[PDB]
DNA sequence: CTCAATTGGTCGTAGACAGCTCTAGCACCGCTTAAACGCACGTACGCGCTGTCCCCTTCGAAAAAACCGCCAAGGGGAAAACACCCAAGACACCAGGCACGAGACAGAAAAAAACAACGAAAACGGCCACCACCCAGACACACCAAACACAAGAC
DNA sequence: GTCTTGTGTTTGGTGTGTCTGGGTGGTGGCCGTTTTCGTTGTTTTTTTCTGTCTCGTGCCTGGTGTCTTGGGTGTTTTTTCGAAGGGGACAGCGCGTACGTGCGTTTAAGCGGTGCTAGAGCTGTCTACGACCAATTGAG
């Protein structure tokens, strides 16, 4: 059903994208469901601490 | 063109009905008598698209 | 009970009339008009039956003509139908007084 | 030779036409438009010439061409 | 500054029908008559006088064409005429069939 | 400067024009009922708009990156709710065809009137002479047309 | 920057002029055969009628789908965008009451039957008139 395909498409995306960087600009941070955002690799590496 | 309207109208006899037919369905005699008017011609069956129920 | 929607008959009515070719006008008020008009003109002048008929079959003719033109006008922003606007839009266009 | 009737020279017709506003479809439409125009008027032009037997278009022959088509022009003898 | 766009229209139509000057350039009308005119006859000739007597009556007819254009526009509430406008009026002036 | 306007006159016939009728157009009644009116009703399409799209622009908005060192030791919570069913079912809203209302029209008989066929009058259409002036063609000028080239300029 | 302007000039094509003259169309008489109109018969169209088709409004049976739910394992400085100004085109969707479908009543259009008449058009008589003409003049 190429409209439900274009939805999976975008959340992979989503999920693809959020393993690289959590923190985009206006898209849902990524999260374990129960509060915590995700640290995704750049986090792994961005700053101090990295 | 006027008799072929009128065998396509099933009947043997020209009428001015058929005359108005043939006059406007040729696009040339209708240029030629575009501003005749023929007693009796009436109009071509024609309804704009926009009216038509979709 | 039956009842067409809206425009139904009026379609049915349109292609009706668009097969046939008699007067649509009822003869003797157009010929009483007329006789009020000319009247207006001149006084004591009998027409010709035929006469009037013939006055009849060019004003029917040329008000559909018009009424088509009008109808035409309806076209933009997928308006519908016709209102005097139109008509005096209509006639200019023809350049018509 | 038609695109020579240039943009700026449709827009100043259409100010004397009184047009504010101007979509540019509308070049292409007068071109044609004012194509099928000439073509008209010039050939009945070209039949009272060929009539005539000349070669010569004269001022007369587009003066009897637009006083058929309905469009009598005041200006180069009637 | 910048005037707000729609100001200088105006001032142009007002310019342009006070004037009264042929509008398009002299040449390219005559060789766009020849071409025209070749189409229908060869080796043809034209006095000058008969191509400023057809560009005359063609952009008369052009001036009377957008005006009517213009009206189409307004009773279709835009400023701005579009092919579609052409179109309905050459064809309620029964130009175009 | 000259030939288009002008005049008095004759010709003969166009049409004045006066009579004559009888075509058909005037009124008129009067019965039928199709159509007009008017009223109800409602729903759809004429009114409305600000959503937004287009050309050009800057520029100020979000974005986004950064912001001691390091170091000690608490004391939390990590939902798990409730997603997303699995699944089984009765529930709509969905077929679609039932079904016949109301009209259209198709097929028939019948009436009728349109119009085909026959016969008659007469003027238009053709044959011929003959007329002459119109138009063709020739021969010529010349001017106006195409053409070339440059200016300045419309694009 | 562009290749149109339109003046300036070139020169010869062809348009128009004038002249000749006999091919042609007009005029006329004459004949005649054609056309129109009037009468009679018929065949096609139209009317009323039957009837059945058909497509619309929407009823009806009950189907394709759905979504509840018993049970539950697991869902501060810098950049550059891309806003906004300035304006229309158009337009989705809301609002709403206009005018469509209906129906019941009223009208008078139509038929058509009948009377009347006036002036449409015909035909006959006369000559006022416009065309042709020769001789004359001066307006363009």
């Amino acid at each position: 059903a190429a409209h439900v395909i274009a939805e999976d498409v975008k959340l992979l995306q989503f999920h693809v994208a959020t393993m690289v960087d959590n923190e985009l600009p206006g898209l849902p941070r990524a999260m374990q469901k129960s509060g915590r955002p995700l640290k995704s690799l750049k986090q792994r590496l961005k700053g101090k601490e990295g | 063109l006027a008799g072929n309207a009128a065998r396509d109208n099933k009947k043997t006899r020209i009428i001015p009905r058929h005359l108005q037919l043939a006059v406007r369905n040729d696009e040339e005699l209708n240029k030629l008598l575009g501003r005749v008017t023929i007693a009796q011609g009436g109009v071509l069956p024609n309804i704009q698209s926009v009216l038509l129920p979709k | 009970p039956h009842r067409y929607r809206p425009g139904t008959v009026a379609l049915r009515e349109i292609r009706r009339y668009q097969k046939s070719t008699e007067l649509l006008i009822r003869k003797l008020p157009f010929q009483r008009l007329v006789r009020e008009i000319a009247q207006d003109f001149k006084t004591d002048l009998r027409f010709q039956s035929s006469a009037v008929m013939a006055l009849q079959e060019a004003s029917e003719a040329y008000l559909v003509a018009l009424f088509e033109d009008t109808n035409l006008c309806a076209i933009h922003a997928k308006r519908v139908t016709i209102m005097p606007k139109d008509i005096q839009l209509a006639r200019r266009i023809r350049g018509e007084r | 030779n038609i695109q020579g009737i240039t943009k700026p020279a449709i827009r100043r017709l259409a100010r004397r036409g009184g047009v504010k506003r101007i979509s540019g479809l509308i070049y292409e439409e007068t071109r044609g438009v004012l194509k099928v125009f000439l073509e008209n008027v010039i050939r009945d032009a070209v039949t009272y010439t060929e009539h005539a037997k000349r070669k010569t278009v004269t001022a007369m022959d587009v003066v009897y061409a637009l006083k058929r088509q309905g469009r009598t022009l005041y200006g180069f003898g009637g």
